[PDB]
RNA sequence: GGCCGCAAGGUUAAAACUCAAAUGAAUUGACGGGGGCCCGCACAAGCGGUGGAGCAUGUGGUUUAAUUCGAUGCAACGCGAAGAACCUUACCUGGUCUUGACAUCCACGGAAGUUUUCAGAGAUGAGAAUGUGCCUUCGGGAACCGUGAGACAGGUGCUGCAUGGCUGUCGUCAGCUCGUGUUGUGAAAUGUUGGGUUAAGUCCCGCAACGAGCGCAACCCUUAUCCUUUGUUGCCAGCGGUCCGGCCGGGAACUCAAAGGAGACUGCCAGUGAUAAACUGGAGGAAGGUGGGGAUGACGUCAAGUCAUCAUGGCCCUUACGACCAGGGCUACACACGUGCUACAAUGGCGCAUACAAAGAGAAGCGACCUCGCGAGAGCAAGCGGACCUCAUAAAGUGCGUCGUAGUCCGGAUUGGAGUCUGCAACUCGACUCCAUGAAGUCGGAAUCGCUAGUAAUCGUGGAUCAGAAUGCCACGGUGAAUACGU
């Protein structure tokens, strides 16, 4: 805005694991206000992902985190009725956010008989790259690659 | 823009209400309507005593109006034989026994309403309003006033086209809730139509 | 509103109140479940003998003071102008601008 | 026409005819695809929708005997209307009235009312018994019924471009003026410009200006913290009894109720600043810099809306443009648009069991308990003019089982049969219940809307209007997000 007067809200830890990371995501899977069905539904993919695995929740969810989030994207500018497609970095806060929306919705988007296999399945081929959510990210990487020369 | 009513917006704050009983929801459309015809009959006769307020009050199955005049004395009339027949036809139109008292109004150019009615006799009379509104606005002003405004539209003069003028003088802070301020309106039938007149008179801060 | 309306709503009023007791007997004998269904129709036949303006669904909530049909309320008797007229003046006791 | 020139042309130089102006400089606004400095869900950053389907509702058009009238870029289209079967009703067809459906004046026969009968769709016409009085100088005055004339009554008929009152919008934008003085022949200017600063013509400093008014802010309501008084129908910490029911005896601690106070003021600390106004941060505190929300709309603009709330000038009709009654219409239907509701499913459908609210209404009213009915409901019938009784089990949520991606155990339009209730009366044209049926619809082209926090999204509850008739309007709580680098 205009003013540049806000600040930033607090937000409350996840359940029965202590960490902040969770609830985001949990908020960001959340649709109407119903938090509990979202919060069962991700700690069910969770445990099922860590059985399949066996390193952990946490770390799997790191490693998975990784591999999606981005590190340099497009502004558009217009000059004379086209426009330049600038590079700019990404803070590391709107890192996590791009990739925990991109893993949700590439997630939402699939064919499996429940939303927590759908979110396992999706996050499992995402923590070594053969997801929707990798292949977004490597075209978005592709798309700054390109337009470099206008990188002041 | 519009403006909102300078008497309703204060009646919790420094105005009083002009009805002061109390009754439930099967008395109260009832009494409304016997209010509206008792205030329409005293102000139907009463017209050359120069009436500002007329309070209604409904003690216990009985009623008690107190009339706010400038001439007391031709109300009365004649050791009181004016003021029994009044309340005798009030006793009638209510439905219940009546009292009527009456209050002098002193100093009667501080009030709106009796401004209003004369500026709209003198305009009955065929008087430019230039004139009269600036001979309420010096009357009001040599009194003590703090503040006054004075306000005529309509068809001015008899003209073809209508159109609003205004004097003022002093303070008249209609946004600030405490002070004291009497509004009161009034309306003249010229032989080309209808004038209205609007007049505000401030008076204190608390 | 016209004259007549306000003169129709008063001959309702009256014949209302004139036939209110007659209709109650008629209607209680019909609703009835323990009688004759002779009774019944006899009763039945007789109701409608009786002027259609005694009925009081015929009535239309009215302003005491112009005669609006719409807009009304219950409370003070009024339509909706008039009750802020008369208001803004402090003619009805206790009622005040709301704010909250 | 003359003179000059190779030519292009140069130079000297008229008239008829036509109009009431054409023109210079400066002043106040408005505008610019001119320049600076700011603001706003205005972009950017995100979430959810509309435009496609079915249905509700308003409008345009067409049709009709009539489909009554008005609003009709933003600022008309769930608008007047907070609720059209009869009434409402203002429109159509038919049947009737003429001082009259509604007031005053004069003359005459007069109680007011209560049952009645025939003809008629009703309006109305005629007839049959009955009380025929009440203060009353026995003169009656008269609550109020019928007849006869006119002076008159009546008009939702026209003109919002003749008007009052009331409302929309720019816009809750920070602006709009005046007295005296000074400057200019004058329209006008200054003040109100300049440097900082603010949400603000908010404040400080300088200044041919010195002062003042309407605006901004404050005074008003509600919410968040604590204090004092009173304890019923409200409360139960410490004690006694219990049928486990604050149920009883009891208590005034606590929640709560409603009256009166304290509290937040850039008040204190540090730094910058022009020692100023102010700005960045910290302590204490329930709350910090306008804490949150509402009320409050300057001078004016749009010949904006309203003669159908009402009032009113002028015009118009008076056996009719006024009045009464029955039936119909405002609900039509090849089509086009606005605002909504319900869906297209597994973050779900269905079955069983179980937690946690707020606010409000009630006497031609709300209606428990018990009995009958599968059901809407029916019968009998306590309590309540209410912190006491009724409305009136909150829903999403939670645990268990099933369905396992199918036009389906999704969706509930249309249609047939049988009923309930309100109301003189549900054909046109009401709501609701039961059984049967089971349509389009698999996320919607070009376009387009709302929203910055207890907000969006989603789930329930109450009220006005009202005999009956909400998916609309106005209110109340549960759960509860994403994003804002920047101009
Ligand atoms: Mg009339
Ligand atoms: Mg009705
Ligand atoms: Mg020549
Ligand atoms: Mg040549
Ligand atoms: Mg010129
Ligand atoms: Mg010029
Ligand atoms: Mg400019
Ligand atoms: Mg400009
Ligand atoms: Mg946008
Ligand atoms: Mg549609
Ligand atoms: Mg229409
Ligand atoms: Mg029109
Ligand atoms: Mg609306
Ligand atoms: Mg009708
Ligand atoms: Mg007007
Ligand atoms: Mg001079
Ligand atoms: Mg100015
Ligand atoms: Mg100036
Ligand atoms: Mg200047
Ligand atoms: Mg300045
Ligand atoms: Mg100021
Ligand atoms: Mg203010
Ligand atoms: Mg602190
Ligand atoms: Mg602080
Ligand atoms: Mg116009
Ligand atoms: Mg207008
Ligand atoms: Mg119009
Ligand atoms: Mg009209
Ligand atoms: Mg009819
Ligand atoms: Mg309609
Ligand atoms: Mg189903
Ligand atoms: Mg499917
Ligand atoms: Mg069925
Ligand atoms: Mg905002
Ligand atoms: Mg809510």
């Amino acid at each position: 805005p205009r003013r540049r007067v806000i600040g930033q809200r607090k937000i409350l830890p996840d359940p029965k694991f202590g960490s902040e990371l969770l609830a985001k995501f949990v908020n960001i899977l959340m649709v109407d206000g119903k938090k509990s069905t979202a919060e069962s539904i991700v700690y069910s993919a969770l445990e099922t992902l860590a059985q399949r695995s066996g390193k952990s929740e946490l770390e799997a969810f790191e490693v998975a985190l990784e591999n999606v989030r981005p590190t340099v994207e497009v502004k558009s500018r217009r000059v004379g009725g086209s426009t330049y497609q600038v590079p700019v970095e990404v803070r590391p806060v709107r890192r996590n956010a791009l990739a925990m929306r991109w893993i949700v919705e590439a997630a939402r988007k699939r064919g499996d008989k429940s939303m927590a296999l759908r979110l396992a399945n999706e996050l499992s081929d995402a923590a070594e790259n053969k997801g929707t959510a990798v292949k977004k990210r490597e075209d978005v990487h592709r798309m700054a690659e390109a337009n470099k020369a206008f990188a002041h | 823009g519009q403006k909102v009513h300078p008497n309703g917006i204060r009646l919790g704050i420094v105005k009083p209400w002009n009805s002061t009983w109390f009754a439930n929801t099967k008395e109260f459309a009832d009494n409304l309507d016997s209010d509206f015809k008792v205030r329409q009959y005293l102000t139907k006769e009463l017209a050359k005593a120069s009436v500002s307020r007329i309070v209604i009050e409904r003690p216990a199955k009985s009623i008690r109006v107190t009339i706010h005049t400038a001439r007391p004395g031709i109300v009365i009339g004649k050791k009181g034989e004016d003021v029994e027949k009044l309340r005798k036809v009030v006793a009638d139109i209510a439905g219940v026994p009546a009292q009527i008292n009456i209050a002098e109004v002193r100093k009667p150019e501080l009030d709106a309403k009796l401004v209003a009615d004369s500026i709209t006799s003198q305009l009955e009379r065929r008087v430019m309003f230039r004139r009269a509104m600036k001979r309420a606005v010096q009357n009001a002003m040599r009194l003590g006033a703090k503040g006054i405004k004075v306000e005529v539209s309509g068809r001015l003069g008899g003209a073809e086209i209508a159109r609003t003028e205004w004097y003022r003088e002093g303070r008249v802070p209609l946004h600030t809730l405490r002070a004291d301020i009497d509004y009161n309106t009034s309306e003249a039938h010229t032989t080309y139509g209808v004038i209205g007149v609007k007049v505000w008179i401030f008076k204190g801060e608390i | 509103a016209k004259q007549s309306m306000k003169a129709r709503e008063v001959k309702r009023v009256a014949l209302a109140d004139k036939y209110f007791a007659k209709r109650a007997e008629l209607k209680a004998i019909i609703s009835d479940v323990n009688a004759s269904d002779e009774d019944r129709w006899n009763a039945v036949l007789k109701l409608q003998t009786l002027p259609r303006d005694s009925s009081p669904s015929r009535q239309r909530n009215r302003c005491r003071q112009t005669g609006r049909p719409h807009g009304f309320l219950r409370k003070f008797g009024l339509s909706r102008i008039k009750v802020r007229e008369a208001a803004m003046r402090g003619e009805i006791p206790g009622l005040k601008k709301a704010s909250w």
